[PDB]
This record gives structure tokens, C-alpha cells and sequence, in this order.
């Protein structure tokens, strides 16, 4: 039966008391103004001990007391729960996990579940032994909750596998599980005749399938039921066939943290009077010579709160909710005034937490004290980088180690092989300086269809006219060639693809080798948003991913008109407003370039905003951004400030006195040829090898094609929600991506789509 | 709002999102003051060959962020997976 302790009602005395009796010096418990005091982790044994000791005292299991080792003492974190605070009303339960006979005595399992606002926070377990000769076999059992298992039901053979178990029970026969995932939900109730085998098994609990939404749902039931066995099936053929949702991933090497040196204190009465735990054994030498210990012994309950304090200093760089997970093995009594070194190792990862291992030894160096912990790294966000260096050979360093590298290049590769006849892995390798595609066979005629189907939106005089990329590919052509000049890298279609797959096959690396926090945002930098959404949130295959980024390359890439050399009339600056004048601020370079942008009728806009009063990026006509680079060429050397002048001298007269400045630097930038090379002014460096001023109301022709070929490329059943929401950060945007009214009408704001503009006026019909 | 429904809004405006993203100028500046601030980023792992966006960070940072820095008292580690790449796999030598 389960065991209900008293409600706890945490006080600022308690913790303070708690923390200088185990010597806890972490910044989380002392109490400052406007921030609510935390409670340690290990106070969790303090609110938790009345329920838990209380499991080792019934008749059934009987045993000396004087004669009780504490094995381990184990904390978890519920995922999700924030740690305990001073003012949390804390109920505790308690059940005994299991109770068996070994040989050398009896263990007594507990597990101590904390829960505060109905809610659970943190689980506490505890082993226990009672030396001695038990034969009481009766009273031994093993009430298990297995951890979650999942199975990935890819072929016909895994189907009749599963239904060769008569355990296995559907609600419905008949059931489709091929490509499901199923998760056991198992609790395994286990009671003994003798030490070796039990009398009686029984696994149950329920059998739940992941729907194309994320949320599982009960479709049967494990069953298992069996008297005198050795062992049990389900969760044996589960671990065999199975996986736990969460993978230890070991590094190379364990990496030593720290050595550190604890003390145990004088006397055991500080500790005894916090925790509750008045155990004679730690207090009178009466009672600590009766029960055989070379003295009053330390409360291994101590060790482990002055261990885990240390851990919490030196692994969770002294932040205390990132400890999740705690354990110690109690290995030998440690008397008081003895000197303690905890060797702290990093041994692994666990889906974003750090493993660490440690070992506490006395003077005598004899191991006193093992455990591990789980330690959540830092709050992360990833940012993926945008088009820049296109070194050749790039992510091909990694490509050569790494087996998750080599899955998303060869996934890649094999598909831009079978849908477009070139292999973007030889591409980045060896840079041609030309590419011919051959569309010969059955499998040429497909990928020149795949050729011959990409088509773009543009204004042909006024006029939305859908032209067709590739317009020399027709149904007789047999080849198309890539031109390039120094090679093919370089060019807009292939850079993107090649840069989208290094910053996937980096990710897939890290995310192997178990780096990625779950909770992490992220966000990237124009075409970097395609790269970390792939990563972060799996919205797309590698191949619609390949796909749609070469695509958005060849939308790029024709967008403007060019002329026989394939040089365009449009272009990009980087300004820094520091560096034409300190007071030249933001809203001053836009008031700039708005003014140009009216007067002299040409595009210009600014594209990237990218540091405050430092880089931003200016695309539009090649003309537009020469005015404007004289204009700050100009204002710079007459060092005449145009936010003071509207303000405290004038009003609308910067207007007009700004104007003479464009026409001034406009009937100069007219003069010159067409093909105008961009000079490296004082605030404007010219962007090398970029001819498109995307990021402009100029490529708003180009989007609904570019859009048609996304919602092909995107599935509804891959997108998940939980994954994004909150998370994601656009570039469109620049708010957390949330599916609420406020957020579509933001996104509607910016980008009349009609498909937005009817979530806003039907929202309550979606609502319910 | 069921799950399923969710699902459909999320798609359609996750599309539309990227779609409209090259014909609308990339808000850099207010998606570094939402990680930063907003969420409160210690580690800020730039993924790509160059760290032009840790470049970034680490100049925003330096420039209306030293103060709010200072007041809560946090570390801000701006990492690259190129330079940094140690400091991200926990390779380190002997």
C-alpha cells in the first residue's frame, strides 16, 4: 500500500538552516530582492524522509535496525518541473519499488514522489539493507514501472513478430501498423517462491501509436501473465527490439572536471536536527559501539548533499536547476573530521544533459562515495549562418568522420543524382568550372520533366508573366549545360544546397553525439531558417530540403533581367551608420533611404538588419546604390546631422535640403554606363558576387510559384507543432513563431497572402 | 484547438513564412533582442563555415546588452561550430 507523508510547507529558516548545515554556498538559496528563493534538490530527502523510512517498518519486513545500511539515494526531476521554491506547499507519497531476499539479507526499494499544486516535481529513491538470513519469501515482490519502450514497425516482419505474442492485444484486430511507432507504457509486477525464480509474473499497461499529429494515442494493452518463471518476456523481447526515447551517447574520452576537497564536520547534530534523521548511530558513541561501526559514522545522507554541492558548482557552473538527476552509492562509512577528494568526470550525454560520473575517496584512498548526474547545459539557441564563404571542399572534413555526416550527404547526393543528373557531393569536392546534364534513357526523360516543370513569376511591362526556368530545355533537348567563370560553387544554385547540407550534416553530427538541449530555440540568418528548420524541427526531408533550396537558388538566380555577359543592373551595399557619423543612427539611414528611393524613382530598400547603428545591408537598382553611397560619402564631410536638424532647428526642411543632396549625387550615378561598378565608399562596402536585391517588395512577383513548389515539398503530417511553437524565430517576423490570431494577423501585416487573410476572418470556426 | 487543426494552421503559415522570407527584408537586429533578452541565451552555437552571426551577436552584445548583463548576472558563451568546435563536442587535450 502507498504511504502519504505530511504536508511540507517550505520556509526561508528551513533552507538556510539545510544549506549551512551540508555547506551549500550556491547563490540560488540565499534570499535577494525581486527574485523568489530556491530550495535545494537534497532538501527534497528532508520533506520526503517520514514517508520514505516509514516503507522499512512494517511487520512483513522485518529486520534489525541497528543493523540498516542506506545503499543509494537517488533524485529525479519530472521533465518539465521548475525546482522546488520557498512558499511551495511540497506533498510527499512513498511505495516500496520492490522488497527481495538476497543471499547477505533483504533490499527494501522506495520510491518517494514529491508533488506540489497537485502536480508531480521529483522522484526519490532509496535502497535499503537489513543484513541477515530472510527466508520470508511471501513478502518479497517487485512492483516495477518500466521505462517507455518505442518500436519503429517498418516491415511485415516486425507485424508477425508482435502478433506471434499473445500479450500483444489490440482493441482491433486488424489494425495497420506498418510505418507506426508504438510505445509500451509497462508496469511489471513480480512476487518470489525462492531467490532464483518468482512465482508469479504479470506485465501490463497500455500500448499506445504515435498519430501524424504527435499525440499518442491507447490502441491495446500489454497482458502478460505467467506463474513460476525465470525472468520476463515483454520488456526482455522490448529491450531486444525496442528503444527508450532517450539514448546515453559516451564521449571518446572522459573529460576530468575537477578533484575537489570536502570535509565531514566535527559533530553529526547539525545535520541530524535539518534532515530529521535522528539515528542514534550518527550521534551517540553508545549506540554506534552497539551496532559494531568504528564510530559515530557520518550520515551518508550528508556526503551525498555535500558531494551534490559540489557537482552543482562545478558542472552546472553554479545554476541549481540544471541538476535533473542525482544518484549515490553509499560505498563506506565515513567518520567525522575526515578529509574527502571527489574526482568529477563528463562521461556522456543523454539527449542535451551532461552525464557526470564521480568517486569520493578519504585519506586512506579507499572509494567511499560513487554517483552519477544528469546536468541540463546552458539555455542554447542555434543560429544558422546565410550565404557567404563557399570554400570548396567545405563539410567535407566532416563528411570523411562522421556516420550521421555521411547520411545526410549521401541521402542528398543520391537524390540530386535521380531527380536533377548532377551529384552536389562532387560539386563541393572538386568545384567544375561547367556541369552537363544528360537527360538519355528512362531516367534521363524524368529529371529533364524535372527540368522542364520549374517555372518563375516576373513583371514583363506592368504584366505578371510565368516564363520557364530552363527555357532551352524543351521535350527535344538531350543535355543542358551550367556555365560558370571560376567554377559552379560560386553560382547561386549550388552554394545554397552545398551551404544547407554542411549546417544540416554539422547538426546531425551534434545531435548523434547526443549535444542538442530539447527545449533549445533557434533561429537563421535568410537561407540558414531552411538548414535549421530541417535540424531543429524535422519539417522536411534532406531531399525535399535539397530540392526547395536549389530551387529558391534558380528563383534567385533569373529573378532580374541580365544582359548577354549575365551582369544585372541591381546590387548590394553593407553601410555601418557608425562610421559616417556617431549621431547618424538607424532611423536616420532609413529616413536616407526612403528620401532616395521616391525622389530619383529607382528600387532601394535595406534587406538585413543586422547590428544596431553597425551592419546593415542595402539591396535594389545598381544606380540607387551609388546615390546613396555619395549621399553618406556626402553627409560625412560636410558633418551635418540630419536627426538634430529635424527636430530642434527646422521641421520638413530636411525634407527639401536632403533632396538637392540627391539630385546632386543621382545626375552623377545616371551618367555613367548601365553596368556600374559599386566603388567601397567611407559608410558602403560593395557586396562581392551578388546581382539580385532579394530580401526586397521586388522578388514579391517571384513568391507564388516559389510557394506552390514549398507546399508540395511540405507535408502538414510532418510539420509538428510542439517542435516550433515558441521556439522557431523568423526572419519575417522576428517574434517566436505561435499559432495564435495575434501572430497570423502579424504575418498578414507584412505579407497579404490570401491564405492568411482567411485564418484571420474564420478563426473561431478553426477555434472549434 | 484540437491537435489536428493546429497541425493544418502551423503548415499553412510555417509556408507561407518561407515563402513571403526572400520577398521581405531578415529582421536580424529584433530576432537577436528576442533570443538574448526574450529568453534569456547563456550559450548562443552559430552553425555554419565562417561566424559571421557569433560576430554579430557578440558586437550587439557588447553594445546595449553590458548593463543587463551586469544586472542579472549571467554568462553569455558565443560559440561557432567551425573555430569553437571543442567547445561544442566537449573534445578537449590532454
Amino acid at each position: 500500500d502507498v504511504i502519504k507523508g505530511k504536508d511540507f510547507e517550505i520556509t526561508a529558516k528551513e533552507v538556510y538552516d539545510f544549506t549551512h548545515a551540508v555547506g551549500n554556498n550556491c547563490e540560488d538559496f540565499v534570499s535577494r530582492p525581486d527574485r523568489t528563493m530556491l530550495a535545494p534538490m537534497d532538501f527534497a530527502i528532508v520533506v520526503g524522509w517520514r514517508a520514505i523510512i516509514k516503507a522499512i517498518f512494517p511487520n512483513t519486513v522485518d529486520g534489525d535496525l541497528l543493523k540498516l545500511v542506506h545503499l543509494s539515494n537517488g533524485y529525479k526531476m519530472i521533465p518539465g518541473a521548475k525546482p522546488l521554491q520557498v512558499g511551495d506547499v511540497v506533498s510527499t507519497t512513498a511505495v516500496i519499488e520492490s522488497v527481495v531476499n538476497q543471499p547477505t539479507g533483504k533490499i527494501v526499494d522506495v520510491v518517494g514522489t514529491l508533488s506540489r499544486n497537485g502536480k508531480p516535481v521529483m522522484e526519490v529513491t532509496s535502497s535499503f539493507f537489513y543484513r541477515g538470513n530472510y527466508t520470508d519469501f511471501e513478502n518479497t515482490f517487485q512492483k516495477t514501472v518500466e521505462p517507455v519502450y518505442q518500436m519503429h514497425i517498418k516491415t511485415s516482419k516486425d507485424i508477425a513478430v508482435l502478433r506471434s505474442k499473445e500479450w500483444f492485444q489490440l482493441d482491433d484486430e486488424d489494425f495497420d501498423l506498418l510505418n507506426k511507432t508504438l510505445t509500451f507504457e509497462t508496469e511489471t509486477e513480480v512476487t518470489f517462491k525462492n531467490a532464483n525464480i518468482f512465482s508469479s509474473v504479470k506485465c501490463f499497461g497500455p500500448i499506445k501509436v504515435e498519430l501524424p499529429t504527435k499525440e499518442t494515442v491507447e490502441i491495446g494493452i500489454v497482458d502478460y501473465e505467467a506463474g513460476a518463471s525465470h525472468g520476463n518476456p515483454v520488456v526482455d523481447f522490448l529491450k531486444r527490439n525496442g528503444s527508450t526515447l532517450e539514448q546515453k551517447v559516451n564521449l571518446e574520452n572522459p573529460i576530468p572536471i575537477a578533484v575537489l576537497d570536502s570535509y565531514t564536520p566535527s559533530t553529526n547534530e547539525p545535520y541530524a536536527r535539518v534532515s530529521g534523521d535522528l539515528n542514534p548511530i550518527h550521534v551517540s558513541r553508545h549506540f554506534a559501539s552497539y551496532a559494531n561501526l568504528p564510530g559515530t559514522i557520518t550520515h551518508g545522507m550528508f556526503s551525498s548533499a555535500s558531494v551534490r554541492a559540489l557537482i552543482e558548482n562545478w558542472a552546472a557552473d553554479s545554476v541549481s536547476s540544471r541538476v535533473r538527476g542525482y544518484t549515490c552509492q553509499f560505498v563506506d562509512m565515513v567518520l567525522p573530521n575526515t578529509a574527502l577528494k571527489t574526482s568529477i568526470q563528463h562521461v556522456g550525454m543523454i539527449n542535451g544533459r551532461k552525464l557526470i560520473k564521480f568517486e569520493t575517496r578519504n585519506e586512506d584512498d579507499v572509494v567511499v562515495l560513487t554517483g552519477e548526474a544528469e546536468i541540463e547545459q546552458p539555455v542554447t539557441t542555434f543560429v544558422f549562418t546565410g550565404q557567404g564563404s563557399q570554400e570548396q571542399g567545405m563539410g567535407m572534413d566532416l563528411y570523411k568522420t562522421s556516420k550521421a555526416a555521411q547520411d545526410v550527404w549521401n541521402r542528398a547526393d543520391n537524390h540530386f543524382k535521380d531527380t536533377y543528373g548532377f551529384s552536389i557531393l562532387d560539386i563541393v569536392i572538386n568545384n567544375p568550372v561547367n556541369l552537363t546534364i544528360h537527360f538519355g534513357g528512362e531516367k534521363g526523360k524524368r529529371i529533364r520533366e524535372n527540368y522542364s516543370a520549374m517555372i518563375f513569376e516576373t513583371i514583363v511591362d506592368g504584366k505578371l508573366k510565368t516564363e520557364k526556368i530552363f527555357k532551352e530545355i524543351n521535350e527535344h533537348s538531350t543535355s543542358y549545360t551550367f556555365r560558370s567563370e571560376k567554377g559552379l560553387l560560386s553560382a547561386t544554385q549550388f552554394t545554397q544546397p552545398a551551404l544547407t547540407l554542411m549546417e544540416k550534416a554539422a547538426f546531425e553530427d551534434l545531435k548523434s553525439k547526443g549535444l542538442i538541449p530539447a527545449d533549445a530555440t533557434f533561429a537563421g540568418h535568410s537561407l540558414g531558417e531552411y538548414a535549421a528548420l530541417a535540424s531543429l524541427a524535422d519539417v522536411m526531408s534532406i531531399e525535399s530540403l535539397v530540392e526547395v533550396v536549389f530551387y529558391r537558388g534558380m528563383t534567385m538566380q533569373v529573378a532580374v533581367p541580365r544582359d548577354e555577359l549575365g551582369r544585372s543592373n541591381y546590387g548590394m551595399i553593407a553601410i555601418n551608420p557608425g562610421r559616417v557619423a556617431a549621431s547618424f543612427s538607424q532611423e536616420a539611414l532609413q529616413y536616407v533611404v526612403e528620401r532616395v528611393g521616391k525622389r530619383t524613382g529607382w528600387l532601394v530598400e535595406i534587406v538585413n538588419y543586422n547590428v544596431e547603428n553597425q551592419q546593415y545591408v542595402a539591396a535594389g537598382d545598381l544606380r540607387a546604390l551609388d546615390t546613396v553611397t555619395n549621399v553618406l560619402n556626402f553627409i560625412k564631410l560636410q558633418k551635418i546631422d540630419i536627426i538634430e536638424l529635424q527636430k530642434s532647428l527646422s521641421l520638413e526642411e530636411v525634407e527639401g535640403h536632403l533632396f538637392e543632396i540627391i539630385d546632386e549625387a543621382s545626375k552623377k550615378s545616371a551618367v555613367k554606363p548601365r553596368p556600374l561598378k559599386l566603388e567601397r565608399g567611407f559608410a558602403c562596402i560593395p557586396l562581392v558576387g551578388i546581382s539580385v536585391p532579394f530580401h526586397s517588395t521586388y522578388l514579391m512577383n517571384g513568391v507564388k510559384p516559389f510557394k506552390s513548389f514549398l507546399k508540395k515539398n511540405i507535408i502538414k503530417e510532418n510539420v509538428k507543432v510542439a517542435r516550433l511553437a515558441g521556439k522557431y524565430i523568423p526572419n519575417l517576423t522576428a517574434k517566436p513563431f505561435q499559432v495564435t490570431k495575434e501572430y497570423f494577423q502579424d504575418v498578414y501585416d507584412l505579407t497579404g497572402s490570401e491564405p492568411i487573410k482567411e485564418i484571420i476572418d474564420n478563426w473561431e470556426k478553426y477555434e472549434q | 484547438m484540437k491537435p489536428e487543426v493546429e497541425q493544418e494552421l502551423a503548415h499553412i503559415l510555417l509556408t507561407e513564412l518561407l515563402a513571403y522570407q526572400f520577398a521581405s527584408p531578415v529582421r536580424w537586429i529584433e530576432t537577436q533582442d528576442v533570443f538574448l533578452k526574450d529568453f534569456n541565451t547563456e550559450r548562443v552555437v552559430e552553425i555554419g563555415p565562417s561566424p559571421t552571426l557569433a560576430g554579430m551577436a557578440q558586437r550587439t552584445l557588447k553594445n546595449k546588452y553590458e548593463s543587463y548583463d551586469a544586472a542579472l548576472s549571467l554568462h553569455r558563451e558565443i560559440l561557432c561550430y567551425s573555430k569553437d568546435a571543442k567547445e561544442i563536442y566537449y573534445t578537449p587535450d590532454p
